[PDB]
């Protein structure tokens, strides 16, 4: 029965963080 | 992904940082649920 | 024709109230058989604060008596002046909130509460205009708490603008009499700061500190404390029941006393206080009731004001006196003691008179100090509940009531909130 | 527009500065009337010596 | 033909009311029923089918108790049972009690029997609205009604009888407040203010009349005494008569400069009585001694602008002009450049009458002494800091918001006692 807030700041972060190189 | 990456520093980065009973009138939500 | 209406709460409240009620009876000339006998016109003038009219001439209290077990106010009415009441107006369940505030405020009070508003609406709405509502209880109490804080919630819901004022008798600092007192009180002190517009803190170890040095009682039974506590309440509210020459309703009196909303907690006291010893050897004037009221043992509240400082302090005074003699002890007062009067307030004194004087006595007075010494009786309170709250000692009753732990950790942080805005005020600096 | 342009180079320094500063858009229904801020009491002071 | 309005607003208002009334009808001989065993009752009474005189007064109160004193006390038959109005609940020393919520329909109650009160008068020389500055009933009710009697009646001279808080000893805690609000309120409605000062007269109590218990009666008795002084010349006929509007036109140098000190010689009980000359001279120099001065300031701080004196009883005009003349050589007494005159002298042929009871002495000669000066700036620095001293805590602030009030409205308040503040010291200066 929680109700949880997700913080977008992790989302954020994930696109901060992208592999790019040879692949994009 | 710079521009992400200056979006991600400043979300963060903002989030780091009268009468007095006003002062304490509008912090004691952000006390009491602290204190808990 | 500002009409008071008179709650008990718990068996504290209720002992206290009928001893008020007593009193008020006696100030009236009214019988324990409800009859007007007093033969004396400006009693039946504003009998209608507290009284209303029966088929007779009798007069029945505006007064609701409240309690979770029938054996206190058993008592209540087979008391000397228990046949005024209206029956009706003792609502009381069957099985009592063990000293519990959960209880009194969640399981038993809250299906109690709503014959408790009934009866309250029914009283009010028949006053043609309503002053407010006088509840009288004690802090550290089950039921009396309990239910005193959730009518003054469904009050203060109801009746926004209408005035209330609360006689919480808070647990004393160094005798404690229940054992859940620092929960209770914590409980009913969130509550009342955010509720109750004007409260009075009394302590029953002032009252046997006060009873014993001024007045010099032997054995004072808890019939004299609330003798002492009905005599503060009777002449609070005189100014609105007797002519004065400045007169201040309960409005005036907050609106003067009180300079920001949360800090409406007072400390009274009543004078003159003799011992039937030096009775003869005092002399009853203006200035001996202002050096007898501004004593620290005169204070019927725990903590002594000579720690704190005076933010603000009423004195209502009953008597045919003159309002330069009385003006001038202020003044005086204040100049003398000017260290523990605020800078930032140029005057601390609302002074009242009433033309009545209190039967026996030429010239009272009763005193309302607001001042930062109740600091210390919060940070005591503080002190006694986290201790406890450390290890969850008995706090397992008012979790099987109903009742979430963040309650208790939000009563807590308000009432520790209070303390610091006390200390600030305390320490404020002018410019 | 030499000046105006000035004062936009300015305004953008004074931006880069203090990060995102807030600016209320609009009131949607406040409760009850809100009035301006008020200043500090020196400022208070020098706007009543003004209006003198 | 010389009818005069007289409102009484606030407990205090209503109290000097009660003082002023008794002394009125001690002098014109009307028994407290109502009627007497010419025409100089005109002023203040209006005489009915019955022969009844009924006094042309309004007494305007939020509280029950102080009117129903009235209703029940000596003067109950005298004064009418619509003219005494009362409402439900006190103002509870809020001016935004007694000015914005609970004074509207009892306003608009007093402005109808106004009316009604008015449309009895052939002439109407003016108002007189008593009342308590420092209380909501006093400032917040008395503000409203002299601003809707400025809006609708117009003309008519408004003399406000004001009770200020005293310097140090007060009896309110938000009384600066109020003061202050009211203060706004009527610098721009009234157009003669005279000040009042509890503590001042609590002095002359103690010292001209060696009361050392001087209370809120004998305060109302000087006051009432004052007032009947300077209105008798309205009523009684008498040398260099002098006029409710010509007050204005010898008094107020300039429209925002009406505030008036008041004065009354001699202040003597009758053990000292009859044991001293008491001539004219002598009694305007009392008149002229700081502590005879009802308020609580120094004339010497300040330069007098205009001084006007109402003799009461055997005077004659060299008395008063010799007395004039000696005040004038007098270096202690400083006047403004501007004004070279600075002197309204009128006398009356109606010496003051005693009040049964009272501490005043049988006196064949008195002396009102009502001056405008520039030395009365000097209180309102005093309030004008007692109020922002709490205001910058905004301490009680809460109360007057809940009402209906603004941060604003303190503000322009105190703003305007500060405009008051610099045109006194303009008005001071050459
Ligand atoms: N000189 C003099 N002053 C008085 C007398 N009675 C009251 N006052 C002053 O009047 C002030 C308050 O008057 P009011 O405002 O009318 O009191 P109230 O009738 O209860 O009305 P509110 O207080 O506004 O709710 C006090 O500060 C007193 O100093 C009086 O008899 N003589
Ligand atoms: N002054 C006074 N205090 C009382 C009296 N009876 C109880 N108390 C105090 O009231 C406090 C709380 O008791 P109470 O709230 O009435 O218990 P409850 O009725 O079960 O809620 C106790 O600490 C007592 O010291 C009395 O007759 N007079």
């Amino acid at each position: 029965l929680v109700v949880a807030g997700e913080a977008l700041e992790s989302q954020l972060e994930a696109l901060a963080g992208a592999p790019i190189t040879l692949a994009e | 992904r710079r521009q992400y990456g200056m979006g991600g520093s400043m979300g963060p980065g903002a989030g780091a940082p009268r009468t007095i009973a006003e002062t304490m009138r509008v912090a004691a939500d952000t006390r009491k649920l602290g204190k808990f | 024709m500002r009409e008071i209406v008179h709650i008990q709460g718990g068996q504290c409240g209720n002992q206290i109230g009928a001893k008020f009620w007593e009193v008020v009876s006696d100030e009236h000339g009214i019988d324990p058989t409800g009859t007007y006998h007093g033969d004396s016109d400006l009693q039946l003038e504003r009998i209608n604060v507290y009284f209303n009219e029966a088929t007779g001439g009798r007069y029945v209290p505006r007064a609701i008596l409240m309690d979770l077990e029938p054996g206190t106010m058993d008592s209540v009415r087979s008391g000397p002046y228990g046949q005024i009441f209206r029956p009706d107006n003792f609502v009381f369940g069957q099985t009592g909130a063990g000293n519990n505030w959960a209880k009194g405020h969640y399981t038993e009070g809250a299906e109690l509460i709503d014959s408790v508003l009934d009866v309250v609406r029914k009283e009010a709405e028949s006053c043609d205009c309503l002053q407010g509502f006088q509840v009288c209880h004690s802090l550290g109490g089950g039921t009396g708490s309990g239910m005193g804080t959730l009518l003054i919630s469904k009050i203060r819901e109801e009746y926004p603008d209408r005035m209330m004022l609360t006689f919480s008798v808070v647990p004393s600092p160094k005798v404690s009499d229940t054992v859940v007192e620092p929960y209770n009180a914590t409980l009913s002190v969130h509550q009342l700061v955010e509720n109750a517009d004007e409260c009075m803190v009394l302590d029953n170890e002032a009252l046997y500190d006060i009873c014993f040095r001024t007045l010099k009682l032997t054995t004072p039974t808890f019939g004299d404390l609330n003798h002492l506590i009905s005599a503060v309440m009777s002449g609070i509210t005189c100014c609105l029941r007797f002519p004065g020459q400045l007169n201040a309703d309960l409005r005036k009196l907050a609106v003067n006393l009180i300079p920001f909303p949360r800090l409406h907690f007072f400390m009274v006291g009543f004078t003159p206080l003799t011992s039937r010893g030096s009775q003869q050897y005092r002399a009853l004037t203006v200035p001996e009731l202002t050096q007898q009221m501004w004593d620290a043992k005169n204070m019927m509240c725990a903590a002594d004001p000579r720690h704190g400082r005076y933010l603000t302090a009423s004195a209502l005074f009953r008597g045919r006196m003159s309002t330069k003699e009385v003006d001038e002890q202020m003044l005086n007062v204040q100049n003398k003691n000017s260290s523990y009067f605020v800078e930032w307030i140029p005057n601390n004194v609302k002074s009242s008179v009433c033309d009545i004087p209190p039967k026996g006595l030429k010239m009272s007075a009763t005193f309302i100090g607001n001042s930062t010494a109740i600091q210390e009786m919060f940070k005591r309170v503080s002190e006694q509940f986290t201790a406890m709250f450390r290890r969850k000692a008995f706090l397992h009753w008012y979790t099987g009531e109903g009742m979430d732990e963040m309650e208790f950790t939000e009563a807590e942080s308000n009432m520790n909130d209070l303390v610091s805005e006390y200390q600030q005020y305390q320490d404020a600096s002018a410019e | 527009a030499a000046a105006a342009a000035a004062a936009a180079a300015g305004a953008a320094a004074v931006a880069a500065e203090l990060p995102f500063v807030e600016q209320v858009e609009e009131v949607i229904a406040e409760a009850p009337v809100r009035g301006p801020p008020a200043p500090p009491p020196a400022v208070a002071a020098a706007q009543r010596a003004s209006r003198l | 033909m010389r009818e005069v309005i007289s409102i009484h607003i606030g407990q205090a208002g209503i109290q000097v009311g009660n003082a002023c009334w008794e002394l009125y009808c001690l002098e014109h001989g009307i028994q407290p029923d109502g009627q007497m065993p010419d025409d100089a009752f005109n002023t203040f009474f209006s005489e009915t089918g019955a022969g009844k005189h009924v006094p042309r007064c309004i007494f305007l109160d939020l509280e029950p108790t102080v009117v129903d004193e009235v209703r029940t006390g000596t003067y109950r038959q005298l004064f009418h049972p619509e003219q005494l109005i009362s409402g439900k609940e006190d103002a509870a020393n809020n001016f935004a009690r007694g000015h914005y919520t609970i004074g509207k329909e009892i306003v608009d109650l007093a402005l109808d029997r106004i009316r009604k009160l008015a449309d009895n008068c052939t002439g109407l020389q003016g108002f007189l609205v008593f009342n308590a500055v420092g209380g909501g009933t006093g400032s917040g009710l008395g503000s409203l009604l002299l601003e809707r009697l400025s809006v609708d009646y117009g003309k008519k001279s408004k003399l406000g009888f004001t009770v200020y808080p005293s310097p140090q000893v007060s009896t309110a805690v938000v009384e600066p407040y109020n003061s202050v609000l009211s203060t706004h309120s009527l610098l721009e409605h009234t157009d003669v203010a005279v000040m009042l000062d509890n503590e001042a007269i609590y002095d002359i109590c103690r010292r001209s009349l060696d009361i050392e218990r001087p209370t809120y009666t004998n305060l109302n008795r000087l006051i009432a005494q004052v007032i009947s002084s300077l209105t008798a010349s309205l009523r009684f006929d008498g040398a260099l008569n002098v006029d409710i509007t010509e007050f204005q036109t010898n008094l107020v140098p300039y429209p925002r400069i009406h505030f008036m000190l008041s004065s009354y010689a001699p202040i003597i009980s009758a053990e000292k009585a009859y044991h001293e000359q008491l001539s004219v001279a002598e009694i305007t120099n009392a008149a002229f001694e700081p502590a005879s001065m009802m308020v609580k300031c120094d004339p010497r701080h300040g330069k007098y602008m205009a001084c006007c004196l109402m003799y009461r009883g055997d005077v004659v005009p060299k008395d008063v002009n010799a007395s004039v003349a000696t005040i004038k050589t007098k270096r202690t007494i400083q006047f403004v450049d501007w004004c070279p005159t600075g002197f309204k002298c009128g006398i009356n042929y109606q010496p003051p009458t005693v009040v049964p009871g009272g501490d005043l002495a049988k006196v064949q000669r008195a002396v009102c002494m009502i001056s405008n000066s520039t030395a009365i700036g000097e209180i309102f620095s005093r309030l004008d800091h007692k109020f922002d001293l709490m205001y910058a805590k905004r301490a009680f602030v809460h109360w007057y918001v809940g009402e209906g009030m603004e941060e604003g409205e303190f503000s322009e308040a105190r703003e305007d006692l500060a405009a008051l503040e610099k045109d006194f010291e303009e008005v001071g200066a050459e």
